[PDB]
Formats: C-alpha cells, structure tokens, sequence
C-alpha cells in the first residue's frame, strides 16, 4: 500500500514563544553532547 | 556529567557502525579519483577518427607517409584526455587544500584550546574536542554544553533600594512570583541580592523597567555586636 | 552565494539533429559524458551553498503580534505580511536593483 | 531569514545553541555592551539615544541602496560573468573553424560522404574545445563562489547567532549584533557596531 | 502551426513551431534574429 508522493518541502515546525518586557527563560538542567565532524 | 559523556561515546559507536553514509565525504574523494583514472583507460580504446586505437594496428600495417597521419590523430586525442585529467585533479586539490587548512584550524582552536566561535567547534557551547584519524581524512568529536529544560521567570534590569539603582555584576535579576534573586544567565543558581553581587550607578528616576526591593547589607549583623 | 544552475547537451550543441555528425562523435569517447557530470556536479554545490548558509536552524520562529522591542523600529527589516511576497522593504530594493 | 531575525531580535544568541530562551531586546544589548568591555549603565541610562541612532541609521540604508546603483556590484558580476559565457558558447557555432561553412546542412547536403566527413571533423573538434573551455571556466568560478558561501556561512553563525570578538570581521568597530537580508544569489548583512 | 515541423522558406530553413505573434516585419524584411544571430520570427512569402 505504498507509492511515491510529491510535496512542497517543509522548512521545519513553528515554535513561536512568548515575548514581553519583563519575562526571561533561564534553564534548570543541562546535557552534554558529542557531535561528529568529518573532513577530507 | 561523567555519565552523560560516557553515554554519548557509546552512541557514536552505534551510529558509525550502522550508518555508513556518515563518512560519505571521504568516499566521494576516492570515487571521483577512481572515475577519472578509469576514464583515461577507456579513452585508450577510442579511435578518434583513425583506423584503429592500437599502435601496432597502424605501425606495421600502413606505410610511414600514411601512418604518421593516423598516428597523429591518436596523439592529438590522447593528449587532450590528459589535460582534462590533470586539470580536474589540479582543481580538486584546491578544494582539498581548503579543507586541510580548515581542519588544521580546528585542530588548533577546538583541540589545543577552548573556542568562542559559534557553531565552529560543534553545535552548542564548546568545551573541548577529541580528534580521531580516518582514511584520507580526520574526525572530530566535539564535546559541548546544551541547556535542556527551561522555566519562565519575571525579570527586571535594575532594582531601587533607597534612591540608588543597583545593577548586577554577573548574571541577571529574576523573580519566582514574589521574591527576587540573582542568577547566572545560563543556569538557575539563585542567590540573595546583596551589595557584593551588584553595582550602583545613577538613580531610579532614569532607568526604565526598574523595580523597588531591598538589598541585603553584609554588615547588618555587626550592628548588634 | 550561488550561481545559475546550467546543463548542456554535448550532442545537440555540436550535432544539431544530424545522424552523420553523431556517428562520428561516437568515436571520440566519453568527452561528451564527462561534460555532463561536471556541470551536474556544479549545480549540486549551488544547492548546498544555500543550505549551509540560510538553514543554520532547523526550527522556524516568528515575531509576536505586539512588536515591543524597547523603542527599536524593525519594520523595515521584518517581512510585510500584507504584501504578496513575504519580504521586507529593504529586500524589495535588493531584488529590484 | 525571517526566522533568524525573530530569533536574534527576541532570543539573541541562545537559539543557535539549543532551545530558544526569551530575553528582552533592551536587556540583550546590555549583555552585548558588556561583551565589549563597556558597563551596561550607559545603555539603560540612554535607551532613547541608542534607539534614535539605530532607527536613523536604518533609514540611511534605504536611501543609500535606492540611490547608489554600484552597491550591488558584487552580485551583478556573477550574473554578467555567466551570461558572457553563454553567449560566447553560442557565437562559436557561427564560426567555421577552418571549414567550408559552419552549417552541417551546407556540407552534408552539398559535398559527398568521403569529403564531408573531413569538414565535419573540424567543427566537432572545434565546438568540443569551446565546451571544455566553458566547463573549465564555470568549474573555477564554482570554487570562488564556494569560498564566498563558506565565508557567509561563518558570518551567519559568528556574527548573527552570537557576538564576535574578531576585529573587522562582523563590521568595522566593536560588534554588537547582525541582521541578515536575502538577495538574488547572495546575502546582505546589516552589521551593528559601537 | 502548433506542431513540431521543419522549415524550407524562400530564404530561411530550420525546425520549430509556428505561432501567431504581435511582431512586425517591414516590406523589405523576411526573417528576424535574436541577440545570438538565431532566427525567432518570419513573414510568410505568400500571405501577409
């Protein structure tokens, strides 16, 4: 029940966040990442 | 942190062992180099409008007055096929040369030091890096710091204690709804607002967004001594 | 950042629908095929150069309905949602000059 | 481009390092002023001056771009260099390359088989050289544009998603922030400097 | 018209599709040319 489909490319989801004159978002936890990078 | 790090190293082994397309940048180098070397060998079998692609088919077959004309066509064709190969490899070396100077830069800044260039030594805030060799290339493991969980807080630029505006020295003011603290921008570590964590400048009648609150004096308990 | 993506049929440029010309071109080897791979490889780089520049973020953001930015007027830089093309007044000057 | 503005204007430098954290704009510049060895008292005490200077400076960009035609000379040369290669590629078809005539029909329908093949062999060898000259040119021009994109890719990261301590990289002077704008086959940065 | 066909005119030859247009040829003109010396217009030798 599969086939090939054509569509308009998505640019990513929308994550509009609140903005105001008096609000701030400070993090409470963290996380260590390890990203790979290959170069010739 | 030690467990978050050792856990991430294990994921790299899984991704590299399963996804062979991670090293696609290095396979395109050997493949493009091999296609050009194969293209020259195929050009040898071409006639270029002559009687035959082979020399012995012409040297011992035709006379020198006519063989030199047929021989000149192969030499004219096979020679252009070299200039097309040397030219391509001489251009590809520049793209490799730019990648080497870049990789050398990352082996200096990201590895031998701590960089502050955004997204240069890996996505996120850079801490360190660990290089790893590979065939005709180099691999980096960029260790980084990323905040994960957030919380909304009500902030303000300055605080009015008794007519004087108290700006912070490090971090920024926040509020848990009723009480105000000082905390670093990139981590929630609240502290009591005191003269040591602040800096006085001007008055409250100029700064915009200022609020009224009290600043704790460290010399308070000495008054009752 | 980018160039105009182009491709050229190495046969039709030389032999303009000529069977005799094509029969002789077939004896020259893969000169015809090489030129299509080069121009094709170039066209791909002009599509990567826009991803390595503009697509620095997978996540799309938007401005709020109330544009309070402490007295800074960004109306000339931000896009005009009332226009057909979602571009700014300064972007209009660049796509016209 | 509209996203990077909404991130820079409202989140600053955090959306380029994970999740986006809200920071007001007047509080953003205070950190940025501290990022260049300037205490942040000068900002809050003079917010009206910083805004009138910035908004007045943005207006000069419209008048300058709308009046100076040579401003976009870098992107027009990329288009002109390519079109000259195309017309040059087509004009060579009208050349004879030492043959009886540049047209195959004037040879194939005029001369006998064993004679026409020689005249056709020159045009094939001549026209094929024009392509390798074109392909090699665009193959070099694709290298210059590739370095200009890798440069702009860095400026969209260091100057836009943060604050650069590199001198004369993100604009002349002490850098605060940047605001990109699109263009045909290129980008245009609006660097802010102190 | 509106069909891929060859051309054998009084002074023009080639292959393409003929369509009506708003162009105009002088009484002393038969066929046009673009910037690249390539033909892109023609007047009929019998009809106007």
């Amino acid at each position: 029940s599969q086939s090939i489909i054509a569509y308009t490319m998505s640019l990513g989801a929308e994550n509009s966040v609140a903005y105001s004159n008096n609000s701030i978002a400070i993090p409470t936890n963290f996380t260590i990442s390890v990203t790979t990078e290959i170069l010739p | 942190i030690a467990n978050q790090f050792n856990s991430a190293i294990g994921k790299i082994q899984d991704s590299l062992s399963s996804t062979a397309s991670a090293l696609g940048k290095l396979q395109n180098v050997v493949n493009q180099n091999a296609q050009a070397l194969n293209t020259l060998v195929k050009q040898l079998s071409s006639n270029f409008g002559a009687i035959s692609s082979v020399l012995n088919d012409i040297l011992s077959r035709l006379d020198p007055p006519e063989a030199e004309v047929q021989i000149d066509r192969l030499i004219t064709g096979r020679l252009q096929s070299l200039q097309t190969y040397v030219t391509q490899q001489l251009i590809r070396a520049a793209e490799i040369r730019a990648s080497a100077n870049l990789a050398a830069t990352k082996m200096s800044e990201c590895v031998l030091g701590q960089s502050k260039r955004v997204d240069f030594c890996g996505k996120g805030y850079h801490l360190m890096s660990f290089p790893q060799s590979a065939p005709h290339g180099v691999v980096f493991l960029h260790v980084t710091y990323v905040p994960a969980q957030e919380k909304n807080f009500t902030t303000a630029p300055a605080i009015c204690h008794d007519g004087k505006a108290h700006f912070p020295r490090e971090g920024v003011f926040v509020s848990n709804g009723t009480h105000w603290f000082v905390t670093q921008r990139n981590f929630y570590e609240p502290q009591i607002i005191t003269t040591d964590n602040t800096f006085v400048s001007g008055n409250c009648d100029v700064v915009i967004g200022i609020v009224n609150n009290t600043v704790y004096d460290p010399l308070q308990p000495e008054l009752d001594s | 950042v980018s160039m105009t993506k182009t491709s050229v049929d190495c046969t039709m440029y030389i032999c303009g629908d000529s069977t005799e010309c094509s029969n002789l071109l077939l004896q020259y080897g893969s000169f015809c095929t090489q030129l299509n791979r080069a121009l094709t490889g170039i066209a791909v780089e002009q599509d990567k150069n826009t991803q390595e520049v503009f697509a620095q973020v997978k996540q799309i953001y938007k401005t709020p309905p109330i544009k309070d930015f402490g007295g800074f007027n960004f109306s000339q830089i931000l896009p005009d949602p009332s226009k057909p093309s979602k571009r700014s007044f300064i972007e209009d000057l660049l796509f016209n000059k | 481009t509209s996203a990077l503005l909404a991130g820079t204007i409202t989140s600053g430098w955090t959306f380029g390092a994970g999740a986006a954290l809200q920071i007001p704009f007047a509080m953003q510049m205070a950190y940025r002023f501290n990022g260049i060895g300037v205490t942040q008292n000068v900002l809050y005490e003079n917010q009206k001056l910083i805004a009138n200077q910035f908004n007045s400076a943005i207006g000069k960009i419209q008048d300058s771009l709308s009046s100076t035609a040579s401003a976009l000379g870098k992107l027009q040369n990329v288009v002109n260099q390519n079109a000259q290669a195309l017309n040059t590629l087509v004009k060579q078809l009208s050349s004879n390359f030492g043959a009886i005539s540049s047209v195959l029909n004037d040879i194939l329908s005029r001369l006998d088989p064993p004679e026409a093949e020689v005249q056709i062999d020159r045009l094939i060898t001549g026209r094929l050289q024009s392509l390798q000259t074109y392909v090699t040119q665009q193959l070099i021009r694709a290298a210059e544009i590739r370095a200009s994109a890798n440069l702009a890719a860095t400026k969209m990261s260091e100057c836009v998603l943060g604050q650069s301590k590199r001198v004369d990289f993100c604009g002349k002077g002490y850098h605060l922030m940047s605001f990109p704008q699109s263009a045909p086959h290129g980008v245009v940065f609006l660097h802010v400097t102190y | 018209k509106n069909k891929c066909v060859n051309f054998n005119f009084n002074g023009l030859t080639g292959t393409g599709v003929l369509t009506e247009s708003n162009k105009k040829f002088l009484p002393f003109q038969q066929f046009g040319r673009d910037i690249a010396d390539t033909t892109d217009a023609v007047r009929d030798p019998q009809t106007l």
